[PDB]
């Protein structure tokens, strides 16, 4: 099972604060330390701080502006990081990690993408992407779904509820008018479709919404 | 003897921006480093002790960090009053030593100078002297020129100028221009004018006055 | 109260005194010697302890004649004190062992 | 209160010696060390020496020519630094400081400006600086005082006995013919003057003189 569970996203207006969590499971020891790591898109990993649940003490990075505050709940095995008075500069992915007090990060959480904007949350609209009636098919056929008009990042696109992973390309989101847009492509045997169904699963953590869109040949 | 190197010697930063001064010791010294702030004509004042420990009375805006050889003094959102020279100091090995220092300069918006001219006081004229003072206040950048004219003819002899370091109040600069003359020399001239040529205007700023 | 207990009691007091005094004197003796590190009181006290217990990790130590002389006094007092405590314990065990034998 | 009191100035002829002081107040401990620091105009701080009052020992900088001699008076809590056979090269501000024996300079004295010259002391003459009868005033008005013919440095100029600090510019002194000259400017609401008095306080430590000069509108 997933040792460290982290919320998918957190939208925060400039000047406001947010409280990220990190549910921990599996073996736990009094010597465990929970670290937090910041990573802005396209950049490296930055050590933010750490805390030892058993005792409750936490330390922070002295080379940066303190924006976080770490706490822990021993009963629920959950670690929290309070980020305050945020600005776009604080927009990034915040990972939580577990160290058995031996210096290395044995396990990392999936990470919580935090966006700092005044814009409002908006679910994505999923549109199918089937070939044209004039398109010629080979031994393979390419399909997909168009996901546009969502905010903020990110979204996770899977095919056939995960069962279909091979030949899948999910392109980076493009920002235009306070809204992101991206598409996903999946290639499978020309023969297997549309006999064997193909559906795209699009989850948007920020809005707590997950829709499906079966791809069927045009009329 | 530990050599503490502070470079660059001058640091230009915009208002409210973050700034970081550097100090590198010739050899490792744990965290035995202390930072001091010295304003123009002011005495040195302790900011951070042992590399990062805060000091009462000092703004939370100031922070320190580092260990071993590379140390950093940071300031979040720099304001006019942070203008001054900064020095690091080590107490790891005898004798204690000081870094050469880094000056903090603030780059604000351009501001035309406030010119004012003053005739020599009667108290001075009574001593057989006459000095005409011309102030050029709160302007930026500091680059500027002052031209003196007597009865319409440019004057150079007897002129003494003095500039002030960037003001820690508004981040502007000021300058005084004193034309000194004997009572007699002063008596045989009608009007005295002061002209300030500054980037903020294609035309100079002038101020005059007649002895009568 | 027996003497081994009273002495062990005193040894303690004197030791702490030797540490404080040795801390003070180490600084007075080491400042003025180029490159010396035993020059601030808090670390000077730590140094005195690690010397008295004989742990001597090597992070700090005297370079001048006087600093080393001060250091020796701290060493001696430390070894003697802890050593005298051992003496008292042995004396304590001996007495009770005699009783356990009906003597 | 001021923990360390230092005389304002000391004029010394080349070849002669002077004895600076540093009156100390506030908490005092047997572990206290009094340091002396030299700073020439426009340059950095230089460690001169130190002394521990409780014991009376002092150490000096081995990288420079020994010109000082430190002593201490436990009864009067005063530290002294004897400078001998001085030359212009020794002209500078000499600060005294207190270290609690923990490596840092917790407090500094105001400093004693020492000048090495054969010239003779000379008090400053303060002249008012009021606008001309033809000068037009805005919401603000600029005033000042002319301080010329004094030696040696320095002088401290205040307005309204210190109560008026905002909008004050005291220009660096200019040397000409063994005499310094400088002016001070103060800006206040045009309306507040000359209804509310404005006086310049000019102290000259070197001569032990402090005069006042009220600025009133010209006749
Ligand atoms: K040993
Ligand atoms: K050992
Ligand atoms: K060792
Ligand atoms: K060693
Ligand atoms: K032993």
């Amino acid at each position: 099972q997933v040792q460290l569970q982290q919320p998918g996203a957190e939208l925060v207006k400039p000047g406001a604060s947010v409280k990220l969590s990190c549910k921990a499971s599996g073996y736990t020891f009094t010597s465990d330390w929970i670290h937090w790591v910041k990573q802005r898109p396209g950049h490296g990993l930055e050590w933010i701080g750490e805390i030892i649940p058993s005792y409750g003490r936490a330390n922070y990075n002295e080379k940066i502006q303190k924006k976080a505050t770490l706490t822990a709940d021993k009963s629920s095995s959950t670690a929290f990081m309070q980020l305050s008075s945020l600005t776009s500069e604080d927009s990034a992915v915040y990972y939580c990690a577990r160290e058995r007090g031996d210096g290395y990060f044995a396990v990392w959480g999936a990470g919580t993408t935090v966006t700092v904007s005044s814009a409002k949350t908006t679910p994505p609209s999923v549109y199918p992407l089937a070939p044209g009636s004039a398109a010629q098919t080979n031994s393979m056929v390419t399909l997909g779904c168009l996901v546009k008009g969502y905010f903020p990042e990110p979204v996770t696109v899977t095919w056939n509820s995960g069962s279909l992973s091979s030949g899948v390309h999910t392109f980076p989101a493009v920002l235009q008018s306070d809204l992101y847009t991206l598409s996903s492509s999946v290639t499978v045997p020309s023969s297997s479709w549309p006999s064997e169904t193909v559906t795209c699963n699009v989850a948007h953590p920020a809005s707590s919404t997950k829709v499906d869109k079966k791809i069927v040949p045009r009329d | 003897d530990i050599l503490l190197t502070q470079s660059p010697a001058i640091l230009s930063v915009s208002p409210g921006e973050r700034v970081s001064f550097s100090c590198r010791a010739s050899q490792s010294i744990g965290t035995d480093i202390h930072w001091y702030q010295q304003r123009t004509n002011g005495s040195p004042r302790l900011l951070i002790k042992y590399a990062s420990e805060s000091i009462s009375g000092i703004p939370s805006r100031f922070s320190g960090s580092g260990s071993g050889t590379d140390f950093t003094l940071s300031i979040n959102s720099v304001e006019s009053e942070d203008i001054a020279n900064y020095y690091c100091q080590q107490s790891n090995r005898w004798p204690f030593t000081f870094g050469s220092g880094t000056k903090l300069e603030i780059k604000r918006a351009d501001a035309a100078p406030t010119v004012s001219i003053f005739p020599p006081s009667s108290e001075q004229l009574t001593s057989g002297g006459a000095s005409v003072v011309c102030f050029l206040n709160n302007f930026y950048p500091k680059d500027i020129n002052v031209k003196w004219k007597i009865d319409g003819s440019e004057r150079q002899n007897g002129v003494l100028n003095s500039w002030t370091d960037q003001d820690s109040k508004d981040s502007t600069y000021s300058m005084s221009s004193t034309l000194t003359l004997t009572k007699d020399e002063y008596e045989r001239h009608n009007s005295y004018t002061c002209e300030a040529t500054h980037k903020t205007s294609t035309s100079p700023i002038v101020k005059s006055f007649n002895r009568n | 109260s027996a003497l081994h207990w009273r002495a062990a009691g005193a040894a303690t007091v004197l030791l702490v005194i030797v540490l404080l005094a040795g801390s003070y004197l180490a600084v007075l003796a080491e400042r003025g010697a180029p490159g010396a590190q035993l020059i601030t009181y808090p670390r000077a006290l730590w140094w005195s302890v690690i010397t008295a217990t004989t742990v001597g990790y090597g992070d700090l130590y005297p370079v001048t004649l006087w600093g080393r002389c001060v250091a020796v006094v701290v060493m001696v007092a430390g070894i003697t004190s802890f050593g005298l405590v051992t003496a008292a314990l042995a004396t304590w065990f001996v007495g009770r062992e005699q009783e356990r034998r009906g003597h």
